[PDB]
RNA sequence: GAUUCCUACUGUCCCUACUUACAAUUUUGUGAAACCACGAGACAAGGGAACGGGCUUGUUAUUUAUCAGCGGGGAAAGAAGACCCUGUUGAGCUUGACUUUAGUAUGUUUUAAUAAAUAUUCGAAUAUUUAUUUAUUAGAAUAUAUGGGGAGUUUGGCUGGGGCGGUACAGCUGUUAAAAAGUAACACAGC
RNA sequence: AAAAACAUAGCUUUUUGUAUUUACAAGAAGUGAAUUCUGCCCAGUGCAUUUGUUAAAGUUGUGUAAGCGAAUGUAAA
RNA sequence: UAUUUAGGUAGCUGUGCAAUUUGUUUGUAUUGAAGUAUAUAUGUGAGUAUAUAUAGAAGAAACAAAUGAGCCGAUCUUGGAGGCAGUAACAAUAUAUGUAUAGAUAUAGACUAGGGUUUUCAAUUUAUUGAAGUGAAUCGGUGUUAUAUAAAA
RNA sequence: AUUGUAUAACUAGUGGGCACAUGAUUGUAAGAAUGAUGUGCAAAAAGGGAUGAACCUUAUGAAACAUUAAAUAUUCUAAA
RNA sequence: ACCAAUCGAACUGUGUGGUAGCUGGUUCACAGCGAAAUGUCUCUCAGGACAGCAGUUAUUAUUAUAUAGGACAUAGAUGU
RNA sequence: UACCCACACAUGGGAUCAAUAGGAUACCAUAACGAUGAAGGUCGUAAUAGAAUACGAAAGUAUUUACCUAAUUAAUAUAUUAAUGUAUUGAUAACCCUUUGAACUUAAGCAUAUCAUUAAAAGGAGGAAAAGAAACUAACUAGGAUUUCUUUAGUAGCAGCGAGUGAACAAGAAAUAACCCUCCAUUGUAAUCCUUAAUUGGAGUUGUAAAUGGUUUAUUCUAUUAAUUAUUAUAGAGAAUAUAUUCGUUAUUAAUAGAAUAGAAUAAUGUACUUGAGUAGAGCUGCUUGGUAGUGCAGUUUGAAUAAAGGUAGAAUGAAAUAUCUAAGGUUAAAUAUAAUGGUAUACCGAUAGAAAAUAAGUACUGCGAAGGAACUUGUGAAAAUGUGUGGAGUUUAGCCUUAUUUUUAAGGACCCGUCUUGAAACACGGACCAAGGAGAUUAUAAUUAUAGCAAGAUAAAAAUAAUCUUUAUUAACUUGAUUAGUUAUAAUUAUAAGACCCGAAACACAGUGAACUAUACAUGUUCUGGUUG
């Protein structure tokens, strides 16, 4: 909308649309001001006005949190994600405390060794890619799958168990939802440490108690 | 307007004048950034101060106990303190209120010696960022929500109870 | 983002303009070379920028193996010329073959300019460092 | 400047004929525009949105694929009709249209001090008038009248096109009106 | 659209004696050279001159404006 | 188990095909991806799948998400190219040997306003490039004023 | 004669109509103007009136075989 | 009449994407159902609202001991 | 030979697909101009120089800075003795404080009203500004300076009571801080203040009073420069080369500048009973607000009392009780708003898109002037329109549908699409041809339908590690009073307001440019030759 153009009118055999005055070039007797006019604003332009965000029932995010856990002590449905736990020890695992003295990523790697955890760091790797689309230019140029999540008690992230592809770690604390059903599907392998399960017997109680730390929270029944 | 609606009142610039909340939770990520920085410069001492119990003015809720402003000279002159040394300590003080009652002149004068009793006085500031001590972050002393209590009588009283 | 900027981001444009448009010390060390494994008992780094007049040797490409001295260097272009090397032209194969740097090891170093300077200044940085963390 | 009649004069006319130059007709060079739903041959009558190139029954052209003329038709081409009507769309202009205003006239209050005279009301209050120098930048706030010199805006509907005429624009009775109820016309006779 | 329209000298009416300019001057209007003429009407609308109705502010309280209306002139208004 | 029902302008409802980007899972490609041009099969239809030629670097399918989400028309906007058409309309002096002998049309030359290298020469074909060229005590301005900014006569 | 009947909630388009048969009012008369009952065109296919929005037979997905209606049987044109 | 090819109120930028009961245009397939051009009020007659005609979804059976653009038997109204 | 069709090969043009040193939006930090000569402009400097770009005779890579320009041997003012010193002047295009101030539009017309305490225009400052310590709110068992967020609330109210407009207390939070002049300041003494190397020269009793040391040590934070980083990994963020290597990331130090806290040492300490006049308020008059008969402000006339006194308490005046405060002098941090300038990110666009500009773009070019203002990336090579070669039909008939191996023919059917319209092939309007672009999406408030969590209760309000709805229970008020499972979200439809499905007027207001054409007045210059009459 940066000109100053008018519409000449009628009886010169011409259209209605607003033409640029003026003259002395290429430009000059030229449409504006229109959506079907080239170098012209688009009707309905967008905005900053549009509602970005939802809301939902915190009674009902707390669900999704507890049913989503519950799939992962599941069979058939880690099987059904793609992860191969054919020479896994038992599901859920539990390993012992102490691990958050590893300061090197040496010894961390061997934890995974010492069970027949391997072939989900290789099938992770192997498995980077280009983007199919025009999202290569805007900072999105390599996808690739999903690996083990770990969970531990430390408000600070550990730096030993960073550089391993395929590994994602999460405080007891906070659990978000993005990780533990990514892509709307339940069911990824979980390993847990041992102070952060033995947190869960307060966090949720039990079906007829109620849960202390979450305040007005019970565990629904079956129908 | 062919159907059964209310009638519409919506003004003419309402959507003219916008503001948007676009910076919500980057303002209070600095708010809180400003708060820890401020803990550092006085290390031993509090983050707040003390405040006074008042009641609330009308008789929607007139029976509710709020934190008030300031102490009113006569209350600390029952404990026992001076206007110009209790400002250097982290005590507040109100002068443009006036005294009512017993009732709630007694029991801001209990308050103050319950803070007398816990803090201390070192000579220098050397010597107390060498101390170690837990530092206080919260409101210091607040009111809390009370829960209704149902006295049970007896069979006879119920004819002259007042 | 103006000209060498030398930013930490992680787009893909904004991290090619700093290796067009970079002036300086900063175009210098673009073109290094890694050092062979006698040179890297000598004195202990692991690489090094390029001048004229020293013996390297290619270890990568279809020009791999071959060993020669460094004729000329071009900072507008990130590329150098090895003897013993030919390219094919529209009328000879005289023509040198240009590689990157990166491409190359060299064997034997050239003293010129005070090039002996400023390999013990770099020697004696390194150890300063390592005292540091024990 | 507008109008009529005499004398002279003549291709204005009876009634047209002949000669020359420049464009045109023929050759080379530079080389456009308006217009275009489809147009592949043209007519008589019919019905149809009541004047067909195409639809229905009849009558008909054709040089190896041309060249130069002509103005019957394509209701030929130019310009979202200036005439007429509608719009609860505008603008220039006038005035005894509605509502107001700059300018101007007349009251009241503010106005330098002093002395004296006169009048009007009851020693006092008002008003008028004269004289002196100790003031004298020359104005301010309100009320009534005048005020197309200016400023905004308006100037119904129905109607065998609009205007002029009437109100068929609100109530009541009989006929139109066709044996239950309901029903039109600037139709009838009236209040 | 070059005229029969406009202008012009000539004729007539009107305002101003405190003009940087001074009544043979300075502003406002109508007809249109010369010759010959320029009749009657002031009820209507305007214009001029002169002695019933009508606002506010002030004072213990009271009183007083212009204008409109009425009378007399005026038609090369 | 429609032996009963099936047209349809304005209009209301249901089942489905095409395009761009986002999370998860599965897979293709330098013995050759995307695009484009011709065939064949298949679907009532929006459409889909394969084969051959060309070209040279990335694209497809399933479960869910976000919309700048499907053209014959608006005397629609921008670009490219037709018919009429080689048609209208304009330009067209003589010599057997010539830097000459003749013919033909048009008055000519200086100061100011405006133009700004068009001036002159060389080389290559009213063009292109490159050099050279403007000399003032007495020729203009700079000075005075036109009843609180005025003269190239 | 009819296997259903009855009741609620939400919401679109339309308010310039014309023709045939029967019977009327004004007008000399009109393919003129204005009312009453039924059915149509608008929004309705095929066959016949040579051709025609409303006339005459006649209810609706894709096809094949036999029987009729409206109308016709010298020739164009199926049929003494 | 004239005031830069413009004059019964010149030219340039902004309020401005000024208002329009008025002309013009509005983008893929199949299936189920299917209209009005009439009454009252309106500074109303090229426009609106309420009523009528239509669609979508829902609950329920002696409201079949019930309904009908029907007929018959009986009792009646009317002034062409 | 021309006209038509089929196939193969070549011209013309730049569509499709893929890439990208470019843009758009949100957040964070900064918030630094000028007489010691700014912003902007004109002319010059390269060994061989035009555009762009950088730079001033020290001129195309820590100093200099040609000429105009506020442009200054000045102007408006103060101090000392006509001269000398000091302070102001210009730029802004977002936020802040004052002055002045419209109309288009809505009311289906229009004149009070609304748009609007708006746009344009003028004046004045800072990194923030303005405000701020009750001549308050209330009727309680009472609260306590300013500012900002939630809520009260589209409520009380205002208005041709029409269209429409519109506040506050209480309650929950972020952030907190109070002070100084105006008398008679110990009169056993101006004890003060500017200037000078100097009680040197002044000011001042019509009343001035102003304590001082920056040395050193330690700690923390910010900004800018320089250095070292494995090939196992405190380094799998990303780029570049070829089909195993580097820059970095990650993690550490150094230097300079600035800020804050603490310790040690050096300097320094008397007496102080002030309360605000041509103000506050009345009469007439105009603007403003939700304020209704002032809520607030101003012009003119008039004009008080001093704590034994004065002001206020949501219909008017007069009077009375009960509460609660003290005006007319001055300063003030934090919580808050937003550009130029520099950074970081993303479900944004991918060359007719994104800014007008992938930059020799505010450039070429136009206008007397105010002003207006484009095209162009790299590989692939679609359609419209043409050329050459081979094959085939006929001269009486373009293209389409059905049935047929007489398919470059035969028999039947068949007027050109879109659109207003009772009715279109119409002598009714739009359309010569191809490609790309192109119109019911977004937000606020209500209601119905489908789905999810809890249920006599329901909830991501602001913030940090309360309220609202069921249900104001009716009435104008007094007098009186149990009862229809809800509330919070996701999606589709409808209604009203926002530019509101897209394109289109004749007009109105605000702020500016033109007498080179043409008109009038004033000053200064120039204006050819031959006859007739009397
Ligand atoms: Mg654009
Ligand atoms: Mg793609
Ligand atoms: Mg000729
Ligand atoms: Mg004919
Ligand atoms: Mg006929
Ligand atoms: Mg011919
Ligand atoms: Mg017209
Ligand atoms: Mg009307
Ligand atoms: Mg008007
Ligand atoms: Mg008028
Ligand atoms: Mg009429
Ligand atoms: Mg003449
Ligand atoms: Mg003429
Ligand atoms: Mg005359
Ligand atoms: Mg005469
Ligand atoms: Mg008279
Ligand atoms: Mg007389
Ligand atoms: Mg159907
Ligand atoms: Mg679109
Ligand atoms: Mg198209
Ligand atoms: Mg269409
Ligand atoms: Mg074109
Ligand atoms: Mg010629
Ligand atoms: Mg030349
Ligand atoms: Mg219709
Ligand atoms: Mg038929
Ligand atoms: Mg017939
Ligand atoms: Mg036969
Ligand atoms: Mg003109
Ligand atoms: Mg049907
Ligand atoms: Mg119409
Ligand atoms: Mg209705
Ligand atoms: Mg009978
Ligand atoms: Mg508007
Ligand atoms: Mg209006
Ligand atoms: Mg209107
Ligand atoms: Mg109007
Ligand atoms: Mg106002
Ligand atoms: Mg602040
Ligand atoms: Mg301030
Ligand atoms: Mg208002
Ligand atoms: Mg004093
Ligand atoms: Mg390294
Ligand atoms: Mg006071
Ligand atoms: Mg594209
Ligand atoms: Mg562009
Ligand atoms: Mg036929
Ligand atoms: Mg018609
Ligand atoms: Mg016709
Ligand atoms: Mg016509
Ligand atoms: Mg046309
Ligand atoms: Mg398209
Ligand atoms: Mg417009
Ligand atoms: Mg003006």
């Amino acid at each position: 909308m940066q000109h100053s153009a008018v519409s000449w009118g009628t009886g010169r055999a011409i259209a209605r649309c607003p033409r640029i005055g003026g003259g002395g070039s290429r430009r000059s007797g030229q449409g504006a001001f229109a959506n079907f006019c080239r170098k012209g604003r688009m009707a309905h332009p967008t905005t900053t006005m549009r509602r970005w965000c939802r809301k939902i029932v915190l009674n009902t995010r707390r669900i999704a949190l507890a049913m989503s856990i519950a799939a992962s002590a599941k069979t058939s449905f880690v099987e059904s994600r793609g992860h191969k736990i054919e020479n896994l020890k038992n599901i859920p695992l539990v390993v012992s405390d102490d691990l958050k003295k590893f300061e090197k990523t040496k010894d961390a790697f061997e934890l995974l060794k010492n069970f027949n955890l391997t072939e989900e760091v290789e099938r992770v790797k192997n498995s980077k890619t280009l983007r199919g689309t025009k999202g290569k230019m805007r900072n999105r140029r390599f996808r690739m799958r999903k690996g083990l999540l770990l969970i531990h008690d430390s408000p600070v992230e550990l730096k030993a168990f960073r550089n391993i592809p395929g590994v994602d770690q999460l405080s007891i604390n906070k659990l978000n939802i993005f990780e533990l059903a990514p892509g709307g599907h339940a069911g990824r392998l979980v390993m847990w440490t041992e102070s952060a399960f033995k947190k869960l017997e307060k966090l949720f109680g039990k079906f007829n108690e109620e849960s202390r730390i979450l305040k007005k929270f019970t565990l629904p029944k079956k129908m | 307007m062919k159907n059964n609606h209310i009638l519409p009142n919506n003004h003419r610039n309402a959507m003219k004048r916008v503001k948007e909340w676009h910076n919500q939770p980057s303002r209070a990520q600095r708010r809180a950034k400003t708060r820890s920085s401020k803990a550092k410069v006085l290390y031993p001492a509090p983050l707040k101060k003390l405040c006074p119990i008042v009641r609330c003015p009308t008789i929607r809720y007139n029976k509710k106990q709020r934190l008030g402003k300031g102490f009113t000279p006569e209350e600390l002159k029952e404990a026992g303190l001076e206007v110009n040394y209790a400002r250097r300590i982290g005590i507040r003080v109100d002068n443009r209120r006036r005294n009512m009652n017993k009732e709630t002149l007694d029991l801001n004068a209990q308050r103050l010696k319950e803070y007398l009793s816990k803090i201390t006085i070192f000579k220098n500031g050397k010597e107390a960022k060498e101390s170690g001590v837990k530092q206080h972050l919260g409101r210091i002393m607040p009111v809390h929500k009370m829960t209704p209590k149902v006295e049970i009588i007896k069979k006879a009283e119920v004819a002259s109870y007042e | 983002m103006l000209a060498g900027r030398k930013t930490k981001s992680s787009l893909r444009k904004k991290q090619r303009k700093a290796l067009f448009t970079a002036v300086g010390k900063d175009r210098l060390k673009r073109m290094s070379s890694h050092l062979s494994e006698e040179l890297r008992s000598q004195y202990g780094f692991r690489s090094f920028p390029v001048a004229v007049g020293d013996i390297v040797k290619v270890h990568s490409g279809p020009y791999k193996g071959k060993e020669g001295q460094i004729l000329e260097v071009f900072l507008k272009d990130y590329r150098i010329t090895v003897e013993g090397c030919l390219e094919e032209n529209e009328e000879k194969e005289n023509v040198p073959a240009k590689l990157h740097p990166c491409n190359v090891t060299f064997v034997k170093f050239n003293m010129d300019n005070g090039r002996e300077k400023q390999l013990e200044e770099k020697k004696i940085a390194r150890v300063q460092h390592i005292e540091r963390e024990q």
